[PDB]
């Protein structure tokens, strides 16, 4: 029952980066891939061989393919004080970027590298016993991000059909936006991939940005902030695939609750708690207490209200000093509040899931080491106010054609904006449908 | 690994290109011979972009020198730097084009330009991955003007797929009495306007007016209208040569700058500009964004910015730099295109230039840009209208026709910059 | 119902296959068409800079027969 993660572009990449580095930290896998508290040399099927494969001189080796289509961010892993824990055929990296242009990155550039990079993935999945899905991070804004991660996942649906695509997405922020065309890039992702993902975590970086500010005080965040407090929503959400427990959830379960109808596959995510050392000593926080914290929007990871939209769906992803009957207690209440608004086709609304290993902070970190937290992926059609603003945006700029050019030179058609811009268009009259009450 | 190639046409060209390895060499640790003289390791990041790496480690520069009189040739050799370039790469003339046009781009530098290329094609064989090319050069001149742009439509031949940049020199009687300049740089313009895509447009009106009037110098010379754009150009290739991500290389700025293909002529702005005989952040912001600090000769409210591009250099809070720029962008909300959301991109590198503690170099698209383009277009039919001087282009072939389609051409420029100044968003 | 179980598992398959050629069309058609674009894009971008070496002889070409003094 094993998974293979993906990372695309720099921000896949450089999210990987972190991910991959907490993942070793709750394993106790050392930089060089050892680890001593296993006695199965070169093999096993313990819960973290779903993410870590084996080999006789004891090394962990994470199931993870990184790609870029240029070397300049790969490079530091080759470097870092990681780069023993991955096989150089691993890495792979180009020599030309994208420049921002989904064109390039799916047509003229990513063409150039892609069947190297199945041919690798290919290489993990023959080391498999039983692969349940993909794992695939990036970014919407980046050429390499959107252009290649849409035509890998096309290439995937083929070689592996309906086998489970999970993505890891970073909706645009003007914050830390490096490009003017993002919108386009966006839209059009979304819109080649929208039929080939079973279920998409979007990441606004706006809303980390807020949050990186507001609770751990860090008055001018940077990307090694926001990809850590990332790291722990996917820490969060693999756990429960990583770690052995009972109360597990598994790729096929969370998605058969998650995601209602195919094209309603967009939760947003929320963490509880994010705090700071200084507030979190002489601080210790309650089961109810996180569980309310997910509900509240200020901690959501996509900037939206949910209050103004319909929950349909609810994953609550404990781990730590967590016991049944609080669980059970926190959810209980939420139930009671007329602030929280399910639709009505969706009387059992909440998945529930508990891991009992603790949260880790990587060294010299911000977050503080607590002992319980929570992830709550909700499905909720407050979600359609992201598309709405990047689509607006969209129409802006398509309303003049400007920059369309730079597309054009790559090879693509304008009926592919169009087409793109229809999609979404659908999309979000999809998400107001659902959100209706019922005959 | 992202290689540029210079490249340096005419005395223009070679004057204010020399400045720009001067600058830049400094800025890098590299001495007049070649070797690196500097402390922090920075500085070697991005080292290739600009420079081959040579045996001993000695770094050369990728620039190629040209010129139609070959007494240009032994001034740079002559300059501080002049021993640093390497010497095949230089390709002189004869005579001389004598400020015509024609004969640059079609009799004399037609003649000498595929002995340039044999130049550009080494250069360009011992990169791992060109990004493309920038050609610094006049439009007043004739063979900075007319070589160069013949130049540029060669090198795009034959490396289509590559970014073709340029710093161009713009005529003004303040600077030079020739009289047929509104000619030559109207011929350019209508090359530039098909074969580049992103142009910054250095004009000389600018620059005295700004030696002239804030830097008070009763009578500039080269070296001090140089002097302003060595700063501009160390300024705008910044993102090119040190560790960031906004703009790193040249394709990405294009696509940044360039909503339109043919509307890529940029207008670079610098900060501080202080008299010898004479800073904070909110202060650098504002005077970058101010008329007086452009080095094109237009007011930028009298238009609208379809993109900007802003680059701040040493040591500053970034929460700072971050709310200026908010404040300023909503301060003058009126003067930025409602169609192109979020079109103000800031970069921050921690080198400051020498001689400062702080800079901030201003990259515009503005429609603006049109004052410029109408002032030529008025000097240039104030003598077509006449023909005067037109003898010496026809005696070299060309036709009364190429005139009156390259100034029909920079009309529709000016009149397409209006139709997007004049745009709504409903 | 065991006919019915076994209609079940092979829609489920049917399901899969027809995801996957979709897939493989949908994909191959829109690199194909991209390419001609592409192609195109270039093929008359340096038929247009053949104009422009047709002129820059014409040019030269009338120099010469104006130096029939
Ligand atoms: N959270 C997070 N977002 C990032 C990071 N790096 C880039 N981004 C975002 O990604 C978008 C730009 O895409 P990139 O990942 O930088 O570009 P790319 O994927 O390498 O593709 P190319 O531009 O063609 O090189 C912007 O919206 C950024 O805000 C990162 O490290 N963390
Ligand atoms: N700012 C600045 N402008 C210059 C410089 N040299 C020439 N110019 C301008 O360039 C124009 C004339 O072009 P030149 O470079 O001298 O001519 P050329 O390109 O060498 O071509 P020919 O001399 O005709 O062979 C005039 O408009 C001058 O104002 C310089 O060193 N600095
Ligand atoms: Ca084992
Ligand atoms: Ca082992
Ligand atoms: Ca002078
Ligand atoms: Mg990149
Ligand atoms: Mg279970
Ligand atoms: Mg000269």
């Amino acid at each position: 029952r094993e998974c293979i993660s993906i990372h695309v572009g720099q921000a896949g990449v450089q999210i990987g980066n972190a991910c991959w580095e907490l993942y070793c930290l709750e394993h106790g896998i050392q930089p060089d891939g050892q680890m001593p508290s296993d006695k199965t040399i070169g093999g096993g099927d313990d819960s973290f061989n779903t993410f870590f494969s084996e080999t006789g001189a004891g090394k962990h080796v994470p199931r993870a393919v990184f790609v870029d289509l240029e070397p300049t961010v790969i490079d530091e892993v080759r470097t870092g004080t990681y780069r023993q824990l991955f096989h150089p055929e691993q890495l792979i990296t180009g020599k030309e970027d994208a420049a921002n242009n989904y064109a390039r990155g799916h047509y003229t550039i990513g063409k150039e590298i892609i069947d190297l990079v199945l041919d690798r993935i290919r290489k993990l999945a023959d080391q498999c016993t039983g692969l349940q899905g993909f794992l695939v991070f990036h970014s919407f804004g980046g050429g390499t991000g959107s252009g290649f991660t849409s035509l890998l996942m096309e290439r995937l649906s083929v070689d592996y059909g309906k086998k489970s695509k999970l993505e890891f997405s970073i909706y645009p922020a003007p914050q830390v936006s490096t490009a003017v065309v993002e919108p386009y890039n966006s839209i059009l992702t979304t819109h080649t991939t929208l039929e080939h993902s079973d279920c998409a975590f979007m990441v606004d970086n706006e809303a980390i940005y807020d949050i990186c500010r507001r609770n751990l005080d860090i008055e001018r965040p940077t990307y090694t902030n926001l990809n850590r407090l990332i790291s722990q929503i996917v820490s969060s959400i693999t756990a429960s695939l990583r770690f052995d427990g009972a109360l597990n959830v598994d790729l096929t379960e969370f998605q058969t609750n998650l995601v209602p109808y195919p094209r309603i596959h967009f939760p947003l995510a929320t963490y509880a708690p994010v705090i700071s050392a200084e507030k979190a000593y002489h601080e210790q926080l309650s089961v109810a207490e996180i569980t309310n914290a997910c509900f509240e929007p200020a901690n959501q990871m996509v900037k939206c209200d949910p209050r103004h939209g319909k929950y349909m769906a609810c994953c609550l992803l404990y781990r730590g000093d967590v016991v049944p009957k609080d669980v059970n207690a926190a959810i209980a209440t939420i139930k009671t509040k007329r602030s929280i608004q399910f639709v009505d086709w969706c009387p059992t609304g909440f998945k529930v899931g508990i891991n009992y290993q603790p949260p880790t902070v990587v060294p010299g970190g911000d977050l503080a080491k607590v002992q319980r937290a929570v992830c709550m992926l909700s499905n909720t059609t407050a979600i359609a106010e992201a598309w709405a603003r990047l689509d607006h945006k969209f129409d802006l700029m398509y309303a003049k054609r400007a920059f369309v050019h730079w597309y054009v030179g790559e090879g693509m058609e304008e009926g592919e904006f169009s087409e793109a811009r229809e999609d979404m268009a659908a999309l979000e009259k999809d998400y107001e449908e659902v959100g209706v009450d019922s005959v | 690994m992202r290689e540029i190639v210079h490249i340096q046409a005419g005395q223009c060209g070679n004057q204010i290109g020399a400045k720009f390895w001067e600058v830049i060499s400094d800025e890098h640790g590299i001495d007049p011979t070649g070797s690196y003289h500097g402390d922090s390791d920075l500085q070697l990041e991005r080292i290739n972009v600009y420079y081959n790496e040579a045996t001993g480690n000695k770094y050369v520069p990728r620039a190629i020198l040209v010129d139609l009189e070959p007494g240009t040739m032994d001034s740079v050799r002559s300059g501080p730097f002049g021993q640093i370039f390497r010497p095949d790469n230089f390709v002189f003339g004869q005579s001389g084009a004598g400020n015509n046009w024609a004969k640059g781009h079609y009799t004399e530098g037609a003649e000498l330009v595929d002995s340039v290329l044999d130049v550009v094609r080494k250069e360009s064989e011992s990169c791992d991955c060109l990004q493309g090319f920038q050609l610094t050069h006049s439009l007043g001149g004739g063979t900075g003007s007319g070589m160069g742009t013949l130049l540029i439509s060669k090198i795009r031949e034959e490396y289509p797929d590559r970014i073709m940049n340029t710093f161009s020199v713009m005529p003004s009687p303040k600077v030079s009495d020739t009289v047929v300049e509104p000619y030559n740089a109207t011929l350019s313009v209508h090359q530039l306007v098909e074969n580049t895509d992103e142009t910054y447009c250095i004009d000389n009106e600018a620059l005295y007016d700004i030696c002239f009037r804030t830097l008070k110098l009763t009578t500039p010379t080269y070296g001090d209208l140089n002097h302003l754009v060595s700063a501009t150009m160390s300024g705008v290739t910044t993102c090119l040569r040190f560790p960031g991500q906004l703009n790193a290389d040249l394709r990405k700025l294009a696509v940044n700058m360039v909503p339109f293909p043919r509307l890529h002529f940029f207008m670079p702005g610098f900060a501080p500009l202080t008299s010898r005989g004479s800073l904070t952040v909110p202060e650098l912001t504002q005077q970058m964004f101010d008329s007086k600090n452009m080095m094109a000769a237009c007011d930028p409210r009298h238009g609208r910015y379809l993109t900007v591009a802003a680059i701040f250099r040493g040591r500053m809070s970034m929460k700072e730099v971050d709310e200026q720029m908010l404040n300023v962008q909503n301060k003058n909300s009126s003067y930025f295109v409602e169609w192109i959301p979020n079109n103000v991109k800031t970069a921050v590198c921690d080198i400051p230039p020498r001689g400062l503690k702080m800079s901030a170099t201003f990259i515009g698209n503005s429609t603006a840009i049109q004052e410029l383009f109408k002032r030529i277009s008025e000097q240039f039919t104030a003598m077509f209208r006449r023909k005067a001087f037109l003898h010496w282009y026809t005696g070299e072939g060309m036709d009364e026709m190429e005139f009156t389609e390259a100034e029909s051409n920079m009309n529709d420029l000016v009149s397409e910059y209006q139709q997007y100044q004049d745009a709504t968003a409903d | 119902k065991r006919e019915h179980e076994r209609e079940v598992i092979q829609k489920a398959i049917e399901e899969n296959n027809n995801f996957i050629k979709m897939a493989k069309e949908k994909l191959a058609q829109k690199m194909e068409s991209n390419k001609e674009n592409r192609e195109a894009h270039l093929a008359a971008m340096l038929e247009r800079l053949q104009e422009k070496d047709k002129h820059a002889e014409e040019v030269r070409k009338n120099k010469e027969l104006k130096e029939e003094a």
